[PDB]
RNA sequence: CGACUCUUAGCGGUGGAUCACUCGGCUCGUGCGUCGAUGAAGAACGCAGCUAGCUGCGAGAAUUAAUGUGAAUUGCAGGACACAUUGAUCAUCGACACUUCGAACGCACUUGCGGCCCCGGGUUCCUCCCGGGGCUACGCCUGUCUGAGCGUCGCU
RNA sequence: GCGGGCCCGGGUGGAGCCGCCGCAGGUGCAGAUCUUGGUGGUAGUAGCAAAUAUUCAAACGAGAACUUUGAAGGCCGAAGUGGAGAAGGGUUCCAUGUGAACAGCAGUUGAACAUGGGUCAGUCGGUCCUGAGAGAUGGGCGAGCGCCGUUCCGAAGGGACGG
RNA sequence: GGUAUAGGGGCGAAAGACUAAUCGAACCAUCUAGUAGCUGGUUCCCUCCGAAGUUUCCCUCAGGAUAGCUGGCGCUCUCGC
RNA sequence: GACGUCGGCUACCCACCCGACCCGUCUUGAAACACGGACCAAGGAGUCUAACACGUGCGCGAGUCGGGGGCUCGCACGAAAGCCGCCGUGGCGCAAUGAAGGUGAAGGCCGGCGCGCUCGCCGGCCGAGGUGGGAUCCCGAGGCCUCUCCAGUCCGCCGAGGGCGCACCACCGGCCCGUCUCGCCCGCCGCGCCGGGGAGGUGGAGCACGAGCGCACGUGUUAGGACCCGAAAGAUGGUGAACU
RNA sequence: CGCGACCUCAGAUCAGACGUGGCGACCCGCUGAAUUUAAGCAUAUUAGUCAGCGGAGGAGAAGAAACUAACCAGGAUUCCCUCAGUAACGGCGAGUGAACAGGGAAGAGCCCAGCGCCGAAUCCCCGCCCCGCGGCGGGGCGCGGGACAUGUGGCGUACGGAAGACCCGCUCCCCGGCGCCGCUCGUGGGGGGCCCAAGUCCUUCUGAUCGAGGCCCAGCCCGUGGACGGUGUGAGGCCGGUAGCGGCCCCCGGCGCGCCGGGCCCGGGUCUUCCCGGAGUCGGGUUGCUUGGGAAUGCAGCCCAAAGCGGGUGGUAAACUCCAUCUAAGGCUAAAUACCGGCACGAGACCGAUAGUCAACAAGUACCGUAAGGGAAAGUUGAAAAGAACUUUGAAGAGAGAGUUCAAGAGGGCGUGAAACCGUUAAGAGGUAAACGGGUGGGGUCCGCGCAGUCCGCCCGGUUCAACCCGGCGGCGGGUCCGGCCGU
């Protein structure tokens, strides 16, 4: 916000009618530039910006906690899909599996050297390699606000418990690191899109079964909590269209342009 | 990625405190590598330049594989004048062109007690981080 | 000015309401601040509950709740009376005492009573020098636990 | 085809718009949260080899001492230092120092007039005179000393 | 491309910039006798006309109507266009030098600019006294900063001689 | 020359005169971005629809409320099936 | 027709014919002898908070919620995010009506007991009444046929006609609370200035098998400076008699 | 006729201390409006707000019921949510508007007067001795002084207390010093100082790389370090830093150990006997202000003016009658709370020199007014001054050559350099002011051809393998579901 004595500090008043000025409040004496000018106006020099920023702006939102799951969730499925992973600019042509778990040895690292090693194995260092490729200078007034650089965001690595795997995969540019009890819907879903590439760990994996639970079962580690259910069940349009049993129903189509 | 909640991290104030140092921190910046005969002999990364010094220009219009004395170290301006990189004014005078210290590599120290302090103290430090990284 | 069917509202916003517009934004310091406070006093008491003395049985006033029990200022004298303890002692190994509060049932009476024994039966009354006197609790449930007490001490339940 | 005038273009003028830069602002948040009669805030006057302003300093006046670091400051000369030496500059700063007004304190505000003690020049305390040093404001508490009362009493 | 505008070519420029999917706003100017800054016609125009008046020769000087010197003619005509002060000004005073800017023409001149220099008290005044008046203490008032009042509801002289 | 009278106050041989170029109530700062049914202005394109100056009430007549005129969003049905 | 010749609607200049008054604003009426306007560049005016109403999107749903608090990080991304016997203290909704003392939403049918007394009491049954219009669904005679005559289960379209009838509308009934009139009976711990029930009108923002809660977006009305600029005024505290 | 005590009252350059002013963002005590709204306006609203005065701290104030309630009761104060835009107030208009309970943050209780018991058992000052003395204390020795009986100290205060009787088990807390080991959570408490990884590798651009290509795997090495800034562009590895339960060197703070000087003969339960309350105060009338408080919520000037099974409260005034709840008119106290000023840090979907604070710069500066006060404009050469030597015309300002630089087509208010406006050059035109719309023509500017541009793309006529077999590899679909898994 603007300072609440922003161009009120001055002490101008407005010249009366039958004088060739515009009736706008003016400096009153001195011998100064600054005298019989103008003041108090967005219109004016110096003068007061129209509608002041005020820092009790509603700068927070709220969203339901039942909604909040219901997007973790739709982010969750959206990171299986290889279509949507590939939508989402990732190189993942190579990866042995798109739901990648990788053993909970991972945990146990504590130098970066076997963080790119284990990459490199699992053929998912083609995203860093495009992270490397992306980073350039921000453009506009960003620089001089402590965001000159900027680059892509790689894959993210969720783990189930905290054993110095982070400090490997921290000096890594574009990697995320989240704990599975603590899943962020921003950075599973970055820029709001719901493409992502997760590299998953055993013991995080199983876990997830234990943190929503399935559509028979609670989730047994939130209080109420059930995975929400689907709209409509066989989601191929095509194999509906062309089903004999709608077939043997239809008219015959007119197709002739007259 | 800086974690200490105490450092600066920020464009503006960085280049202040840069530009606005005393002359001991400004001693510290103006630091030069060291040769690889001295990097392997003291153990040591680099050092800051001294008066006394042998320099090799690295980078700039200047770069050879000429030795030369330093002539006199200008902290206000962030620069040292060496012995034959000179520039010719319009009346013939010859005038020191600056070369930063970041541009130059040590080829010869000037060893005083304090020096010899300075490189101990270095080594003994390189010392216990690889000590501890084993 | 009315315009077809509208509510009939009179907002308070006639004083300078802005000069004293209290904003929200203390609000993650001030919890992290009271966080670090609640712990560094649970450390300085190092095997005392953290949530303090214990608190009595109360049933509460204004016949709208009538039947909720929650935890009361302290015990009453009557109550310490009953239970042995005395009101200066009680004080000093973690009970709560208060001298205002009268006592017109005996079931409540008795139910405070019965607290109190069940408190100073899983009281672990440590020596106040290394060597152990008189009322002090052997050295066999010392060692066994030496940590806090998470949560409020034997906490009330409708 | 002249001169003048009108439109367009190239170049050259007045002007400083736009863009890119930023040791500056605005907003939020954290810790701490400390002035003064042992003289505060503020003001005046002075201090550098060459110095106007800003900043810093107080007749020890661009800084003294001590600590840490360790070879400069620099616009020019001069140089102190031997940088194998508490040792140049810097930062810290705990020792010392800190002109005149100002709650401002001998009386007033002219920088004018005084009183009480000590020392020196003059003397051989001799008072004039000169210089230096320490005191001399209001209110108030405890205590001391000297006092007043046709206040209340006791002896003669 | 109906349009809001946009994509390329050339020149200058020297260090950052844009498209797409979403988000947010101090987001689009021809006017408000709008605010700030700059520039035209007017216009080489109005004007450089209150108080009698200048001329000759020489010198310095690149340069002379305006400087200096000499001569001539004039005016102010002792309630002066003379000689000294008070208030005010504050270096404007003096010597040397420059002619960037100012002295509404010019200048070799200046109260301009740059270097230096200059104000000497027992007797001349402040300092002393009181006037009209102002303003403490005592006293009274006042929520309070303070105010009333100058002898009024005061144990108000700390001085002196002789012993 | 010194001194005294200061703003709903002073002073006035009286003109509403003077009170620092302002006096039928000085100047400075703040309340204050005071209020205005009254003037002036209100910033890109295209497409579609498209008015009223009329009834009643109001210390109402240069203004509002209310009906009327307008736009948008729909919904319930019928059908050149 | 092809080495000084081609195509270039739009833009550079000029000419000709026709048309053609300077923009913005108040206004019934502006080119006006109505007001603002020399020219150029930059800035410049419907914003934000809160309260409502409606519409729209999402999640849950007779429930919904995150206010505040607490547990995880030493804040890079974070003052975020995740979680809570806090999952609900509490708000909103699920019940309304009277000033209040208070009361407070279902009836109908069948057989019996009092005289079926349109009144009271016993057992069983159906469980939001009925009428008209009602999108859609059900039955559906029969027809259309099929290379010849008959029989014929099957895949069809139309299908007169007959029904169950969403949502909603209109009406007739029923129930709840206040009030008015006429009345007959029921019960007791205390038999009373006790309490309860009926019929017929009327008043209510009600019930009659529910729809809200939270978040976000847009519009409209307000309180705020409130689209921007504009007074003649009023109040508080200080400065001036160097003019007069 | 004086002296000696006491009570009231003066003088001190008497001995030793204390207050004065400043800041004031947050806090406490007073005083205290009008703009504005009510479409006018006088009660109301603005508003216990601004202005004015006084007084502190790191917080302040408040604070342990003369309380809330009427319930099966709760239990100091402060703050958050809700209660609640509700009860209530109001030309009952505009508008104003709490409290209780409930859930939380924090949580800590106490001390006098009086009543009474102890030989004043109490306190201050001066002298000497011992310790330490830079936030002047402890002990001892002084017929050394003073204060105090017009009352100091010990026990003791509403939750009862004191003293005896005799039931029960037994004897460590605090203050001032002397030193000592553990370096005490942002994972070593606070402050300061010195340090700790890896390319200037090979070509290639450039004035200069930090650019581009490549280097046992995105490439060479580090990575618990890939933030940031500087270095002649755009640098993880050139430099400072960055990460680290990384190191070393000093100071300070805090918790614990042994010693010295000390102070300290300190209980619970029952019974018995006594004792136990703040006066011009409560309360009443009154009037003024204030509040939601309405026959009067609180604060008050004046008058009246108490009692002790009393007094206060129980939201409608009064009488009678029972109930419930506290004990006013004395005092202290941290925590959860606030912080547009001060000290030192961090951050940003914020502005980017007419913006953002008035002030990015010698800004509360220049300058204006007698004064209270008012108050600006103003950033950018270049990587490096390498800031143009020298020759020539001019008195000089100014030019012409030369030189530096990648570039002065960057020359000291010098980055980029628009429009208004001006000079000149090239072209066109010109007696109905200029300018504009529609339609052509003429002349220029370049653009795209072309020395024909006759444009191609399929089918047809005039060196090896498809056809067809062998082997291998991979894939598609199928059902006897051939068999198992998978799966409703
Ligand atoms: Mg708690
Ligand atoms: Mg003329
Ligand atoms: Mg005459
Ligand atoms: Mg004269
Ligand atoms: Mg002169
Ligand atoms: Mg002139
Ligand atoms: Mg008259
Ligand atoms: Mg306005
Ligand atoms: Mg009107
Ligand atoms: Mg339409
Ligand atoms: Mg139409
Ligand atoms: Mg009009
Ligand atoms: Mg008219
Ligand atoms: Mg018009
Ligand atoms: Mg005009
Ligand atoms: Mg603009
Ligand atoms: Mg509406
Ligand atoms: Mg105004
Ligand atoms: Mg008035
Ligand atoms: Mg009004
Ligand atoms: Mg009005
Ligand atoms: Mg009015
Ligand atoms: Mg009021
Ligand atoms: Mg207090
Ligand atoms: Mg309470
Ligand atoms: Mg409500
Ligand atoms: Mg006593
Ligand atoms: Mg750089
Ligand atoms: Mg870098
Ligand atoms: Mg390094
Ligand atoms: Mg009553
Ligand atoms: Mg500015
Ligand atoms: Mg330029």
């Amino acid at each position: 916000a603007v300072s609440e004595l922003a161009g009120h500090q001055t002490s101008a008043e407005s010249w009366g009618t039958g004088r060739a000025v515009a009736r706008i409040p003016r400096v009153r004496g001195g011998g100064t530039h600054r005298s019989g000018q103008g003041a108090f106006g967005n219109m004016c020099r110096g003068g007061r910006m129209f509608a002041p920023t005020k820092t009790w702006r509603r700068w927070h939102r709220r969203v339901n906690t039942t909604q909040k799951r219901y997007a973790i969730c739709s982010a969750l499925a959206a990171s299986a899909l290889p279509a949507l992973v590939m939508s989402k600019g990732h190189r993942i042509e190579e990866v042995p599996e798109l739901p990648l778990v990788v053993e909970d040895k991972v945990e146990g690292y504590k130098k970066t050297k076997e963080a790119v090693l284990l990459l490199k194995k699992l053929k998912a260092w083609n995203d860093i390699k495009k992270v490397y490729a992306s980073q350039r200078m921000r453009a506009g007034k960003g620089k001089m606000r402590n965001r000159r650089r900027i680059q892509r965001r790689g894959p993210c690595v969720i783990y189930n418990e905290d054993n110095g795997i982070v400090k490997a995969f921290r000096n890594i540019p574009g990697i995320t690191l989240l704990n599975v009890t603590k899943l962020n819907i921003l950075k599973l879903a970055p820029g709001g899109h719901v493409g992502r590439f997760c590299i998953w760990t055993e013991s995080a994996f199983r876990k997830l079964d234990d943190l929503y639970g399935t559509w028979r079962k609670a989730a047994s580690l939130k209080s109420n909590y059930n995975l929400p259910m689907h709209k409509m069940l066989n989601t191929d349009l095509s194999r509906i269209l062309k089903s004999p049993e709608i077939q043997r129903a239809l008219r015959a189509p007119r197709k002739k342009i007259h | 990625m800086k974690f200490n909640p105490f450092v600066t991290s920020d464009r503006s104030k960085n280049r202040k405190r840069h530009f606005n140092a005393p002359s001991h921190i400004r001693r510290k910046i103006m630091s030069s590598p060291l040769s690889k005969e001295l990097r392997q002999k003291y153990n040591v990364r680099s050092m800051p330049i001294r008066k006394d010094d042998e320099v090799q220009v690295v980078r700039g219009h200047y770069k050879g594989q000429q030795i030369g004395k330093v002539v006199q170290v200008y902290r206000k301006k962030y620069v040292i004048y060496i012995e034959r990189v000179q520039r010719e004014k319009a009346n013939g005078t010859t005038v020191h062109v600056g070369i930063h210290p970041s541009k130059v590599v040590i080829t010869r120290l000037k060893l005083d007690k304090d020096r010899k302090k300075i490189l101990e103290r270095k080594a003994k430090s390189r010392q216990v981080g690889k000590e501890k990284g084993k | 000015a009315p315009s077809r069917n509208g509510m009939i509202l009179k907002p308070h916003f006639h004083k300078d309401w802005q000069r004293r517009v209290a904003t929200w934004f203390n609000q993650p310091a001030r919890k992290i601040r009271r966080r670090k406070a609640r712990q560094a006093r649970a450390r300085r008491i190092a095997p005392r509950p953290a949530s303090g003395p214990l608190r009595p049985i109360v049933r509460c006033p204004t016949v709208r709740y009538h039947t909720k029990v929650r935890a009361g200022r302290g015990f009453s004298l009557e109550e310490l009376r009953v239970a042995g303890i005395h009101k200066k002692v009680a004080r000093t190994i973690g009970i709560s005492v208060d001298p205002r509060r009268r006592n017109k049932s005996t079931e409540s009476l008795q139910a405070n009573v019965q607290r109190l024994k069940e408190y100073r039966s899983k009281l672990v009354l440590f020596p106040r020098k290394p060597s152990a006197p008189k009322k002090g609790d052997s050295s066999a449930e010392e060692l066994k636990l030496a940590t806090q007490l998470t949560g409020p001490v034997m906490p009330i339940r409708n």
